[PDB]
């Protein structure tokens, strides 16, 4: 189905009390009401898509080619531009409120760059296991043990491409789906999302419609404190 | 001894051709296509520089397949990983982008050379019929 998304910046992590006394973790993301840079139709461009321009900046504060294009296109200079696949139900050059797109109990997915662990070991990157350390266990303490991949011209005598070893973990764009939407704030266009979500508090995070649960909405209400004088 | 057997001096001239694959079988047309593109059919074939020619294929989707090998012959493509074997039928390629199958069939008869890489880059297998190459005024001929 057609994918609907909105971009925002995380500002912190908190929790809220939903109805029936359920403490739900809250990721707080100020969603920027974006203005699409372009729409690629299924006929002229042969595929549905929409490039959105977000994190608005000053024309002087933006680099010459793109800010000049924005001014010629009668748009605003923005820090980032990103295309969203399969979205042509909207028009080009609009100010859109995502309140009409996502509902109080809709299920969405989030694409975000996780916190960068950099060059980390496979002990954490791939979650290897290690048993007893007593009675003599050799030099290493965080290791994988066997890397048996062929000895002698019989079995493999090589090393496998695409193997799961240590390396770059974090600082990568990953998507987590089927998480509940909790809180809306139309005064500043901010969202409160259930669960635990990747993305540093300040970085750019995309929240699009979940394709596993496109029209799966649920009744959600917020348990305001009963202690009122 | 000899008359000092001669060849060309990088004086190759290549022409474009238009061929439609609608009723010709795979192998017996592929052998002649490879002969044409590699320069096999030329009188004064010079393997040192080249004696080949270009190739454009129009509507490869309508090419004919023979006998039971449509549902019996299966081709494997292996990515360098466990379970990377992708084993698909001839009819499966018909339900897919089939021109690459003809490309691979032609490449299978290509000798292991440092020029076959540039002999095969002159072959453009297309499922369609309309493209930018029609404006180059090809030397139209087909059914080789």
């Amino acid at each position: 189905m057609e994918i609907r998304g909105i971009f925002g910046v995380k500002v912190g992590m908190s929790q809220v009390f939903t109805t029936n006394n359920e403490r739900l973790p809250i990721t707080v993301i100020y969603c920027e009401p974006n203005q699409v840079a372009g729409v690629k139709t299924e006929a002229k461009d042969k595929y549905s898509a929409t490039l959105l321009s977000f994190d608005t900046v000053e024309n002087k504060k933006l680099n010459k080619p793109q800010q000049g294009f924005f001014e010629k296109n009668n748009l605003k200079p923005t820090k980032h531009l990103q295309e969203i696949r399969n979205m042509t139900g909207f028009e080009m050059g609009q100010q859109i409120t995502p309140q009409n797109l996502f509902q109080v109990g809709e299920y969405v997915d989030v694409s975000a760059i996780s916190k960068g662990r950099g060059f980390t070991g496979a002990i954490k990157r791939w979650n290897f296991k290690i048993g007893p350390l007593g009675h003599g266990a050799g030099y290493p303490h965080r290791f994988q043990g066997s890397v048996q991949a062929g000895r002698g011209g019989a079995s493999a005598q090589r090393v496998f491409k695409g193997k799961k070893m240590s390396g770059h973990y974090g600082h990568e764009k990953v998507t987590v789906q089927n998480l509940r939407i909790v809180g809306f704030d139309e005064a500043n266009m901010l969202v409160l999302v259930s669960g635990a979500i990747a993305g540093p508090e300040g970085g750019v995070v995309l929240i699009r419609t979940a394709k596993k649960k496109p029209g799966v909405v649920k009744p959600i209400e917020l348990a305001v404190q009963t202690e009122k004088a | 001894k000899t008359s000092m057997l001669t060849k060309e001096q990088a004086n190759k001239r290549r022409q474009w051709y238009i061929v439609d694959a609608a009723g010709l079988v795979l192998g017996k047309l592929a052998v002649k296509a490879a002969d044409l593109i590699r320069g096999k059919n030329k009188v004064d074939f010079t393997p040192n520089q080249d004696c080949g020619d270009y190739l454009i294929i129009i509507n490869s989707d309508q090419v004919v397949l023979t006998g039971n090998k449509k549902e019996n012959e299966f081709w494997y493509h292996h990515s360098q990983y466990i379970g990377g074997i992708k084993k698909v039928s001839g009819r499966d390629m018909l339900k897919k982008q089939s021109d690459k199958l003809v490309y691979n069939a032609v490449k299978g008869m290509l000798p292991d050379n440092r020029l076959s890489r540039r002999w095969i880059t002159k072959v453009h297998v297309f499922k369609g019929d309309k493209h930018n190459m029609e404006a180059q005024k090809p030397t139209t001929l087909n059914w080789s």
